[PDB]
């Protein structure tokens, strides 16, 4: 199966560089054209630029001719794009997209990285269980920076009857909670865990939530 | 530059409804019998989705309740029976020439009966308050519509400092919103009083949904 | 048929 493969956040100083990077896989790598595309989180799409991995010609957004640089490497079937001088401006998800057909629409599309340009420390989150038909359960995640977080219940398991809501930021720190709803028969019966992704710290925590 | 321009900004669709989203291009993107337009589609946290390509042409394994129509400068996206699934943004773009442009974007909201807040109050953890922090947190769970209020009382006095609330978009399987309420206290704070209560205000009625927790 | 540049290029008949 085709994927791209973006890596979830990247911390960069401002001033300071950052190449984003999007592994090709499941296709041979020298066909159809591989498109940026940025996003401020809640707005829109605009269409930095494109490279064809066949022979390297790109195709550049011209307001992005002094920020954006589209290169490659065959061997690791992986295209770049590094932003130069990065203020908080450049803030925002980036994707990488396939074209379906030739130079044309967008079929495949990786998961973005959400590009965080600040000072600020690179902080961990701390998890924390939250215990009180059905009945409700959640994980409160505090104290995060950049974005994002990922939150699963039972490592994929637990997919219906989940809320996990946007992040507030309160003094260069996120905070972000999660609810998940299952039946009473299910727990304490059953084990219920929530797994929290932290990409720009490479951290993952695990935690049972556990009766009072 | 293509300047693609949408309408409506946004628009509340009813379970069974039809919704019709609008793009237009400052020029056509049209040669020869191919249209250049395409469609996506955006719910919060994930890429976009194609829809449609080249103006009508559906993308394998998109429900055949997606259409698109349009040549030249106009095209249009309509959605056959408006499912939950389908509160989503909507995005077109053109592959006419290089910049390619998207349009602003079209929020489908889905219309829906109304449902109260299932609320759910939590104590700090035992491994936070070993860190000298206390978040009680209060969820609103499943309601419609989208308007809502929390008010916190401590010992039965209402408490405004140090709450944080967060929201959800439309859920994708059954058109609810929910709210996540923290409030954020020290330790010793925490530790100084007893009653912890999370009541929340929704059209469904006319009293709050109460809420609580003693400590002890 | 016609050769069209959206900027790879299409022949279409």
């Amino acid at each position: 199966e085709v994927q791209l493969q973006q890596p979830g956040a990247e911390l960069v100083r401002p001033g300071g560089s950052v190449k984003l990077s999007c592994k090709a896989s499941g296709y041979s790598f020298t066909t159809y054209w591989m498109n940026w595309v940025k996003q401020r989180p809640g707005q829109g799409l605009e269409w930095i630029g494109m490279i064809q991995p066949s022979d390297s010609e790109t195709r550049l957004n011209q307001k992005f001719k002094d920020k954006a640089t589209l290169t490659l490497d065959r061997s690791s079937s992986t295209v770049y794009m590094q932003l130069s001088s990065p203020t908080s401006d450049d803030s925002a998800v980036y994707y990488c997209a396939r074209t379906g057909r030739g130079d044309a629409w967008l079929t495949y599309w990786g998961q973005g990285t959400s590009v965080t340009v600040s000072s600020a420390k690179t902080t961990p989150p701390s998890v924390y269980p939250l215990a009180p038909s059905m009945v409700t359960l959640g994980c409160l995640v505090k104290g995060y920076f950049p974005e994002p977080v990922t939150v699963t219940w039972n490592s994929g398991s637990l997919s219906s009857g989940v809320h996990t809501f946007p992040a507030v930021l309160q003094s260069d720190l996120y905070t972000l909670s999660s609810s998940v709803t299952v039946p009473s028969s299910t727990w304490p019966s059953e084990t219920v865990t929530c797994n929290v992704a932290h990409p720009a710290s490479s951290t993952k925590v695990d935690k049972k939530i556990v009766p009072r | 530059n293509i300047v693609l321009t949408q309408s409506p900004v946004s628009l509340a669709v009813s379970l069974g409804q039809r919704a019709t989203i609008s793009c237009r291009a400052s020029k056509s993107v049209s040669t020869s019998g191919y249209s250049y337009m395409h469609w996506y589609q955006q719910k919060p946290g994930q890429p976009p989705r194609l829809l449609l390509y080249l103006g009508s042409n559906l993308e394998s394994g998109v429900p055949a309740r997606f259409s698109g129509s349009g040549s030249g400068t106009d095209f249009t996206l309509n959605i056959h029976p408006v499912e939950e699934e389908d509160a989503a943004t909507y995005y077109c773009q053109h592959i006419r020439e290089l910049t390619r442009s998207f349009g602003g974007g079209t929020k489908l909201e889905i219309k829906r009966a109304d449902a109260a807040p299932t609320v759910s109050i939590f104590p700090p953890s035992s491994e936070q308050l070993t860190s000298g922090g206390a978040s009680v947190v209060c969820f609103l769970n499943n309601f419609y519509p989208k308007d809502i209020n929390v008010k916190w009382k401590i010992d039965g006095s209402e408490r405004q400092n140090g709450v944080l609330n967060s929201w959800t978009d439309q859920d994708s399987k059954d058109s609810t919103y929910s709210m996540s309420s923290t409030l954020t206290l020290t330790k010793d704070e925490y530790e100084r009083h007893n009653s912890y209560t999370c009541e929340a205000t929704h059209k469904t009625s006319t009293s709050p949904i109460v809420k609580s927790f003693n400590r002890n | 048929c016609q050769l069209i540049n959206t900027n790879g290029s299409w022949h279409i008949c």
